């Protein structure tokens, strides 16, 4: 409920952060071209959790493996901000999705521990 | 454990980077063998003749890497110890095939002098790689060969001889344009070719004999410019400057000329000295244009230039992909010559690939000293891709394309809306500070210059084994410091802001004026900055940043060279830190220069091997350091001799500078190095001035060997504002302002 | 003032050979290799050559009472007959990537059609008093290259096929093969076409219904022998070849429509290679077998119900435009005879026939 | 409103001529109580673009008080961005008073050294911040250990 609301105010106040670019800092980039980064991986997961509840029967068990995929290849440059705030998503992603999948389990702990791997060099 | 690391990543098959292992092995027998080097013994030679002849292939395999590295390792590799007679012939040809065939281009004047006398066996092995390459797609190395070769043909047999000669053949063949426009673009103004020229003969008339076919030869070149203007050498190679100056001054030099043939008469080196100087202050008024730009204005633009491949030179480039991208096509007409040390031509190349593109002249320059200088350069900002806090801050600083021509000319790649600050600052002072009136031709550097003679014995040619006094200095510095320096900072941040409608635009680009200059500094601690005039570090107003284009004065001889004594980290000019703001942040764009520091520091290898080839390799760096400097102005002329009677700077400049790598401080064992000649009482106490007095003492205190992250920055700053140092050196560096 | 025929005089009086320029471009090459060669040399060093050669030659008589003696020896040979040596070459050379190749193609072709539209401007022009043919020997390679108008097609591009380059290309045999006609020995000719004349002739043709299926890729290589002999209606040769073809061949299309009707088969562009076929077929028959098969081929459960009046009537209503379009073409006032002799029918033929008419001429 | 260019003129023509006019000290002083007007309004208006023309309006004019009085780097500050480090530069000259006479730390400008801090702070740049800190932190003492 109330988190889309802020989502789409917090995204305007970007929007409004956006009209400050003669000699624009890369702080004016890069944090947004990074925090925008990380709210797509959020909307991304409210939709396909609306729907991976709601879908099929147990095809979750089936599909769904778009936003590891989605969210497996995302790059960094420089700062370090960011391969903790993927953390920070990514980890709400796993309790909540384990959370809406259960209303095979060694291809999960394969899958997870796929997760982990790049997730650290 | 590495013998566990590199062939299980031939035996895996997938993946695992040959590179990742490969390179560092080779690292590691390389410092084996120079720190090798540095002693002899049993053990020591018997292993070290165990370890070192095992990486010289995988410096090959995993080529596929940025592979300067690599063109730095194959002479190297046979220079080093034992170049072997045919594992390297057979194994070194399957390479440059099995690696980009452009990385048989990163090498450019190694490969090419190389296949002369610095191979030895490349008319063996490289010859056939040079000769695959050749034929297809090779236009780039036709300019470089026709440079080395003709130079030196040492001793052969007949296959190593005849090969290259032929080589050389398929140069004036689908190649006759190569010299065509080299014997093209041979100008422009007399006075380099005839006061360079008799400086370049008369320096070897003095010493012992060696006239032989020296003198004779070197005879030759001008009789070129003056016999031939109008006999059946010229009548091929016809200009402007020959089409009436090359006659009109044929008359008269004919008789005195040929007077030279047979004078061999060392007292005359000097008497010359009337004649040229008359056609010296002659030769200046006519170079007013309108003789290479009609004498170029034909261009073919026939039959696709038949097929011809020759770009921009030296658009060949470095790193894979060669695309054979930019064009030649048709130069428009207009020309203009312009006032700076050579008085070189500018040219407006107009590349086919819908876009121009203005180069530099000159011809009165082997620009080679220059060349490894600047592919050093996209060395260094093109290293500063893999530090963080480099890439944060987008600390990279400028290349461009310097352009080795023949062994006598090279041309240069030129920015517009860039600019020399003392032209500009000069001027826009002029516009906004007086009429023109000011006070630079009354009583401010022509009245401190004096007082400088009037402090010393007699005239300005001394004042080195004076330079006496600690608070007459400050005298000086407080005076003419406070002044004139205050003047031109309002005349800079006046320039800034006048240029920068916005009025804050201004305080937006001194971070990129302000981010390059620190760029610039290190650089040159990173090596010698002299000849190096406020005239010769050059800004931007683009991106309002600066760019540093002189390269005369390398290493020592820019600090250490005794007709002129210099000694300073960076161009720290007075008025340059004024613009800053009360700044204090001056003292902490020193984190960018710290950054730049531990960049630069954490690999030694690559640096360290770019930096060895580039000392030693070329005789215009050491053996030609000589003709260069003398080239520039005659004083050194006299000291230099008298004071290299046989001695070598060579791998020695380079040891005190990796060191300048490992933990040099304060400039202190730099200082040292250039004290040691002339004059240890006079001078060498004279730069512990700045290591003297406790407050400053703290550039002494803090040198500690000890690997210090930024020591060597937090003492480097201090050891450039120490005005000592400025108000001593020269009249060029206007430590004025 | 007689531009050509004035000034070419005073040149030969001044110089014979004061014109050519270049000297080839084939071994010269194989010593180099590169792209722009293919860019300029095979592109323009040909043609340049062959063009002011062509306007050269309307002009004055010169290329064949001067031209005739400049040389026949050293520096000469090497003009001319290796210039056909390199149209050899270009049959050659056009068989055999992206966009490269494409200019390399469209470059073989851009060449090749103007060596063709200067055999032909050349002989057709150019040889007055029948005695300047004889000159080039190589008469052998431009047959055998520009014959294969059906294996050029195959040769330069497919989608010069579609490019408009073969809306051209029937132009340009009509061309050559239009100095082939009547021009040259009719031996020229048979030694030209007697190639392949017949043989094929009935075996694709009559393939095309014994193949049936993968239609339309066969119907392709149809509408290249289609198309192509209508390019020889343009050309001669053909009477003593193709009119007995004509009594018994074309007659043996008309045997085409009327089998292949009752099937309905294949697509709506086969359905058009009908059109072509009997376009290319009455082009060269005659039509009173026709007018004669109207009514004779009308005389000759829903099924065979609509049947009676489909074979009555839809051989009337597709290939209608065309054989309006055919008897209108050529005969008047033999048509009338027909449709009265038809009765009932009368009406669809002569109503289109009115119709049609009406449309294309004014 | 683009043309902020009427309001520089028109403060041009609004000092010059009140230098070339009539009597001049006590006028001089009063002007100067505005500044007061200014920032009462910079406590007034909240996230507004004009006022911060009206800022640079202020540098721009040849005063003091506007560069103390000016908390703008609060305000003016929070939406301007690069509008409000303009202030800094011409705040030293006259303002920093303390700084270029080389005297205590006691009588030195105490504030506005640290408005430009936080303002060159929320441009957290790479080179900005990293340099202001230690800036206007060893405008006083115990910082180089600190650092």
């Amino acid at each position: 409920d109330r988190a889309k609301y802020y989502i789409q105010n917090g995204i305007q106040s970007f929007m409004q952060n956006y009209s400050s670019i003669d000699v624009l800092l890369h702080q004016s980039r890069l944090t947004k071209l990074q925090s925008v980064q990380a709210l797509t991986e959020i909307q991304e997961f409210i939709s396909f959790i609306s729907k991976q509840g709601n879908l099929s029967s147990q095809v979750p068990l089936k599909r769904l493996l778009n936003t590891w995929t989605n969210r497996y290849p995302d790059a960094k440059m420089d700062p370090m901000n960011i391969w903790d705030d993927i953390i920070t998503n990514r980890c709400f992603f796993l309790s909540k999705i384990e959370e809406k999948l259960t209303p095979i389990s060694s291809l999960i702990r394969s899958c997870k521990f796929s997760m982990k791997m790049k997730m650290i060099d | 454990a590495e013998e566990e690391a590199q062939p299980p990543s031939w035996s895996c098959g997938p993946a695992a980077g040959v590179i990742d292992a490969y390179m560092t092995l080779a690292d590691f027998c390389d410092q084996q063998l120079r720190k090798e080097e540095e002693n002899a013994s049993v053990i020591d030679s018997a292993e070290l003749q165990a370890y070192p002849a095992l990486v010289v292939e995988k410096m090959l395999k995993a080529l596929k890497l940025n592979s300067n590295e690599a063109r730095l390792k194959f002479p190297r590799l046979l220079q080093i110890i034992e170049r072997y007679p045919e594992e390297t012939l057979s194994l070194m040809t399957k390479e440059i095939s099995s690696v980009p065939c452009w990385q048989f281009i990163s090498w450019i004047s190694h490969m090419v002098a190389l296949l002369d006398k610095d191979q030895a066996v490349a008319v063996q092995h490289s010859v056939e790689e040079i000769t695959d390459n050749y034929p297809q797609a090779i236009v780039y190395p036709f300019i470089i060969s026709s440079e080395s070769y003709s130079f030196k043909d040492t001793s052969t047999g007949h296959k190593n001889k005849e090969f290259v000669a032929r080589i050389k053949s398929k140069l004036d063949q689908g190649g006759v344009i190569q010299d065509f426009i080299n014997a093209l673009d041979q100008l422009s103004n007399p006075e380099l070719l005839f006061k360079d020229w008799s400086n370049d003969v008369r320096a070897e008339l003095a010493k012992t004999p060696v006239n032989k076919k020296n003198i004779e030869k070197m005879y030759e070149r001008m009789y070129a410019a003056l016999g031939d203007p109008k006999a059946p050498g010229l009548g091929a190679f016809r200009r402007k400057f020959i089409q009436t100056f090359g006659k009109e001054f044929d008359k008269h030099f004919g008789k005195g000329g040929s007077k030279l043939l047979r004078m061999k008469l060392s007292d005359f080196n000097d008497i010359t000295n009337m004649l040229l100087l008359k056609m010296n202050k002659d030769s200046k008024p006519p170079g007013n244009l309108k003789e290479c730009s009609p004498w170029m204005s034909d261009f073919k633009v026939e039959f696709l230039r038949n097929e011809l491949e020759i770009p921009g030179q030296y658009d060949g480039r470095g790193k894979p992909l060669p695309e054979y991208h930019v064009r030649i096509a048709g130069f428009d007409e207009r020309v203009t010559v312009m006032a700076s040390l050579r008085r070189p031509k500018r040219i407006i190349i107009r590349g086919h690939d819908e876009r121009e593109h203005p180069f530099l002249v000159k011809g009165g320059e082997d620009l080679r000293q220059d060349q490894r200088v600047e592919q050093l350069f996209q060395v260094m900002n093109g290293i500063l891709a893999q530090d963080s806090a480099c890439s944060q801050r987008a600390l990279q600083l400028r290349t461009y394309s310097v352009v080795p021509m023949t062994s006598r000319l090279g041309l240069i790649e030129w920015l517009e809306n860039t600019v020399t600050l003392k032209d500009l600052l000069l001027n826009t002072m002029s516009q906004e500070e007086k009429a023109a009136y000011l006070s630079d031709p009354r009583a401010p550097p022509c009245e401190y210059k004096d007082w400088l003679t009037k402090m010393s014995g007699k005239h300005d040619v001394g004042a080195y084994m004076l330079m006496y006094k600690g608070a007459n200095r400050t005298e000086t510095v407080t005076s003419f410091r406070k002044r004139e320096s205050k003047v031109p900072a309002d005349l800079l941040k006046r320039a800034f802001v006048r240029m920068s409608t916005s009025p804050e635009a201004f305080l937006a680009l001194r971070s990129h004026f302000a981010s390059s200059h620190a760029l610039i500094c290190i650089s040159h601690w990173i090596l010698g900055i002299g000849d190096r005039h406020l005239n010769n570090f050059m800004v931007a107003m683009e991106t309002g940043g600066v760019i540093g284009i002189d390269f005369g004065h390398a290493f020592g001889s820019a600090t250490q060279f005794l007709p002129v004594p210099e000694l300073m980290p960076f161009r720290l000019t007075r008025q340059f830190i004024n613009l800053m703001l009360p700044m204090k942040e001056t003292g902490l764009m020193y984190s960018i220069m710290v950054h730049a520091l531990r960049a630069f520091r954490s690999d030694p290898g690559l640096l360290t091997n770019t930096m060895d080839v580039f000392v030693k390799e070329p005789s215009f760096d050491w053996k030609n350091f000589e003709q260069k400097m003398l080239k520039k102005g005659g004083s050194w002329i006299q000291e230099i001799n008298v004071a290299e009677k046989n001695w070598y700077p060579r791998q020695k400049i380079c040891y005190a500078k990796r060191k300048l790598a490992g933990a040099n401080p304060a400039v202190i064992t730099c200082d040292e190095l250039l004290l040691g000649h002339e004059k240890a009482p006079a001078f060498r106490d004279y730069v512990a001035v700045a290591r003297g007095s406790k407050d400053h003492n703290i550039r002494a205190q803090e040198p500690e060997s000890g690997l210090s992250e930024e020591t060597q920055v937090k003492c480097l700053m201090d050891q450039a504002t120490d005005p000592n140092i400025l108000g001593r050196t020269w009249e060029g560096w206007e430590p004025w302002m | 003032k007689e531009e050509g025929v004035s000034f070419l005089i005073n040149t030969f009086e001044g110089g014979g050979c004061g014109q050519p320029s270049g000297i080839l471009a084939q071994p010269t090459l194989l010593y180099l290799r590169g792209p722009f060669s293919l860019q300029a040399t095979l592109c323009w060093l040909d043609l340049l050559l062959a063009a002011l050669e062509c306007y050269n030659t309307f002009i004055g008589e010169r290329t064949v009472g001067a031209l005739q003696v400049l040389g026949t020896e050293a520096q000469s040979s090497l003009l001319k007959a290796v210039a056909f040596f390199l149209e050899s070459i270009a049959m050659h050379d056009i068989i055999a990537s992206p966009q490269e190749g494409e200019r390399y193609n469209y470059s073989k072709c851009t060449v090749v059609v103007r060596i063709m539209e200067f055999t032909t401007t050349l002989l057709n022009t150019s040889p007055e008093g029948w005695k300047l043919l004889k000159k080039d020997l190589c008469n052998t390679h431009l047959m055998r290259v520009l014959v294969q108008t059906l294996c050029e097609p195959a040769s330069i591009g497919f989608n010069i096929g579609d490019v408009q380059v073969m809306a051209h290309l029937p132009d340009v045999c009509v061309n050559l093969m239009k100095a082939l006609k009547m021009s040259p020995y009719k031996d020229i000719l048979e030694t030209h076409l007697r190639e392949k004349i017949t043989a094929q002739s009935i075996e694709e043709l009559c393939a095309v219904n014994l193949y049936g299926p993968d239609a339309q890729v066969d119907r392709s290589r149809l509408a290249a022998v289609v198309s192509a002999c209508k390019q020889l209606h343009r050309a001669g040769l053909l009477h003593n070849i193709l009119p007995s073809q004509s009594t018994d061949l074309h007659h043996s299309v008309g045997t085409e429509l009327l089998s292949l009707v009752y099937k309905g088969i294949a697509p709506g562009d086969e359905r058009q290679c009908l059109p072509s076929l009997d376009l290319s077929c009455k082009q060269l028959a005659s039509g009173l077998l026709e007018l004669a098969f109207a009514f004779g081929g009308l005389c000759e459960g829903s099924v065979i119900h609509f049947s009676h009046g489909e074979y009555f009537y839809s051989l009337f209503s597709e290939t209608i435009n065309t054989e309006l379009l055919k008897n209108l073409d050529l005969a008047v006032l033999e048509l009338m005879q027909s449709s009265v002799d038809n009765t009932k029918m009368v009406s669809a033929v002569l109503n289109g026939m009115l119709d049609q008419s009406f449309r294309e001429r004014a | 409103i683009i043309a902020k260019q009427l309001f520089s003129s028109l403060f041009s023509g609004i000092l010059k001529e009140m230098d070339k006019f009539k009597t001049l000290s006590e006028k001089n002083n009063i002007t100067q109580k505005l500044l007061q007007d200014f920032n009462r309004f910079l406590n007034t208006t909240f996230s507004f673009f004009p006022p911060f023309v009206s800022c640079i309006q202020d540098i721009s004019c040849q005063h003091a008080a506007l560069l103390s009085l000016d908390p703008a780097a609060v305000s003016a500050g929070c939406l301007a961005s690069l509008q409000q480090p303009v202030g800094i530069r011409l705040l030293e000259e006259a303002l920093l008073r303390l700084l270029p006479a080389e005297l205590p730390a006691k009588r030195v400008r105490g504030k506005a050294r640290l408005p430009p801090d936080v303002l060159r702070w929320v441009e957290l740049a790479k080179l900005y911040r990293s340099i202001g800190e230690y800036d206007v932190l060893r405008g006083i003492f115990t910082s180089e250990i600190g650092t």
